[PDB]
């Protein structure tokens, strides 16, 4: 039984460990998409105070 | 009664016997339970560090 308590704990923090690069990943993209569509909204709205 | 310089004798033989049991028979046994017992306490040690 002790044997099965180490073989279920190592897997839970390999998956816990999985999990976090997954949402550390999504972290990044969510950086990426903010800063990229603050980039083409500024530019959008600059250009449109120039045609006005 | 008959006391008699046998019990001289038999208080030599006394002791005697003693050394014998003193020397060979009775050191080499403590080892045993000592050993049996450790066996089943490191179960219950394995238990609670499974559960903990």
């Amino acid at each position: 039984d002790l044997d099965l308590a180490k073989a279920s704990a190592t897997d839970q923090l390999k998956k816990a460990k999985a999990e976090a690069q997954v949402i550390i990943e999504q972290a990044n993209k969510r950086r990426s998409q903010i800063l990229d569509e603050a980039k083409a909204e500024a530019e959008q709205e600059r250009t449109k105070i120039v045609a006005q | 009664m008959n006391l008699n310089a046998t019990i001289l004798g038999q208080a030599i033989a006394f002791v005697l016997f003693v050394l014998f049991a003193m020397k060979y028979v009775w050191p080499p046994l403590m080892a045993a339970i000592e050993k049996r017992q450790k066996e089943i306490a490191d179960g219950l040690a394995s238990a609670e560090r499974a559960h903990k």
